[PDB]
């Protein structure tokens, strides 16, 4: 079979730059090869095909060339609608392949995110569990580390995080911690505080509280 | 392939394996490479 | 309009099967190859399985091979994949793409037409509505600066889960993060939203959350403590 390698994985680039993401198949395909575009949830859209042939309807400021067994696909001029996964495909033979996906992002000056932390509510502990919030709103780049401390305790294995899809208008992006304890443990402990480091910081930003209080 | 036979001056027959009786049409699953070559009224078959 | 629209995603148990559907419109259906591919999320798109023309020269990734069959019923204008001993592992969206014929070879254009997807979730977890717990505003800082409030949807299963806040009325500052798979295998995530800290009290806050597996409906006023 084929492999295809896609490379860049990711990339960031500023409006109106050039970008090209390249895509290496294990074995010559010859001109079999075709790109597509994703956005978020979005089925993918085809761009390019037999290498170098435009899709109706697609904006001319992508192209791609290929010879041998090494294809590029290039973008012009990066406009904020081009965010997406790219990924090439041989058709050459079967099974046909996908790349890994080169994901695009547009490259916006450096924002420090607010920090926000939230305690669970009375409600929730009526449950099992307790619930702790931290988020992170309208940072760049993506990029960006939480820590977790339960009086001035790391914690581990106890947390998970999500990231949204890069903002429209901001081209930021926002991320939630979510710290989750037994009730019991929860009573156990006064203080919990979230540790946020990132590029946009000169210092660390730690927000906290207070379990009573 | 033919309406009669004339006279014969040889005839083979060979195994009773099956074929691929249906049309398909997707990744190729196998090989056959074939020599052709007659030298000498032999008729030299090579295959893999 | 060329359009191709999958039905038939769900939640599925191990073992299971399903078919999912996709109607096709805009063009003649007859004469041109379809195909399935899924993309399931931590991993990429994988192509799935392709029909000819004809109909009977069919494709498939190794994977699927006793489990899917691709069908397509041509007066129906539908193509089909009935799915066998599902697994875990083939959670993902499929999509129905209109796919070039493989006799162009060197000059293959690939598939020119994409559906929207169809989910699907093989998982043992059983369908459940999800809680909803305020997340109060809470910032030490002097007011007038802003404020961040949202709701915590959690231990909802299968996916998906619709989040609006005052029924559409907010939607600047507005993140929905995407859910996470948590270890008990349910579903979690929040809703937030920045808002001025002079808003709080003045404006009412009612997270809107809709999980339609479930079949539930939950509106969540979120007031500071």
């Amino acid at each position: 079979d084929i492999q295809m390698t896609q490379s860049p994985s990711t990339l960031s680039a500023s409006v109106g730059d050039r970008v090209t993401i390249t895509c290496r198949a294990s074995q010559s395909i010859s001109s079999w090869l075709a790109w597509y575009q994703q956005k978020p949830r979005k089925a993918p859209k085809l761009l390019i095909y037999k290498a170098s042939t435009l899709e109706s309807g697609v904006p001319s400021r992508f192209s791609g060339s290929g010879s041998g067994t090494e294809f590029t696909l290039t973008i012009s001029s990066l406009q904020p609608d081009d965010f997406a996964t790219y990924y090439c495909q041989q058709y050459n033979s079967y099974s046909l392949t996908f790349g890994g996906g080169t994901k695009v992002e547009i490259k916006r000056t450096v924002a420090a995110p607010s920090v926000f932390i939230f305690p669970p509510s009375d409600e929730q502990l009526k449950s099992g569990t307790a619930s702790v919030v931290c988020l992170l709103n309208n940072f760049y780049p993506r990029e960006a580390k939480v820590q977790w401390k339960v009086d001035n305790a790391l914690q581990s294995g106890n947390s998970q995080e999500s990231v949204t899809e890069q903002d429209s208008k901001d081209s930021t992006y926002s991320l939630s911690s979510t710290l989750t304890l037994s009730k019991a443990d929860y009573e156990k402990h006064k203080v919990y505080a979230c540790e946020v480091t990132h590029q946009g910081l000169s210092s660390p930003v730690t927000k906290s509280f207070n379990r009573g209080e | 392939v033919y309406s009669s036979a004339n006279n014969c001056t040889f005839e083979y027959v060979s195994q009773p394996f099956l074929m691929d009786l249906e049309g398909k049409q997707g990744n190729f699953k196998n090989l056959r490479e074939f020599v052709f070559k007659n030298i000498d009224g032999y008729f030299k078959i090579y295959s893999k | 309009e060329v359009q191709l629209v999958e039905s038939g995603g769900g939640l599925v148990q191990p073992g299971g099967s399903l078919r999912l559907s996709c109607a096709a419109s805009g063009f003649t259906f007859s004469s041109y190859w379809m195909n399935w591919v899924r993309q399931a999320p931590g991993k990429g798109l994988e192509w799935v399985a392709n029909i000819n023309q004809d109909g009977g020269e069919k494709y498939y990734v190794d994977s699927v091979r006793g489990r899917f069959t691709i069908s397509r019923d041509n007066a129906k204008n539908s193509l089909y994949l009935q799915m066998n001993s599902l697994r875990a592992e083939d959670t993902a969206v499929y999509y129905c793409a209109r796919d070039p014929y493989d006799l162009y070879g060197d000059y293959g254009g690939t598939f020119d037409y994409w559906g929207q997807g169809t989910l699907v979730t093989v998982s043992s977890a059983s369908t459940k509505g999800p809680s909803v717990f305020p997340l109060a505003p809470s910032s030490k800082s002097t007011s007038g600066g802003t404020a961040a409030l949202g709701c915590l949807v959690k231990d909802y299963f299968p996916e998906p889960v619709t989040v609006s806040w005052n029924s559409g009325a907010l939607t600047s500052g507005v993140h929905t993060f995407p859910a996470v798979l948590q270890s008990s295998g349910l579903y979690s995530l929040s809703s937030v939203v920045t808002v001025p800290s002079s808003s709080l009290g003045t404006q009412t806050y009612i997270c809107n959350v809709n999980h339609k597996p479930s079949n539930t409906k939950v509106d969540k006023r979120v007031e500071p403590k």
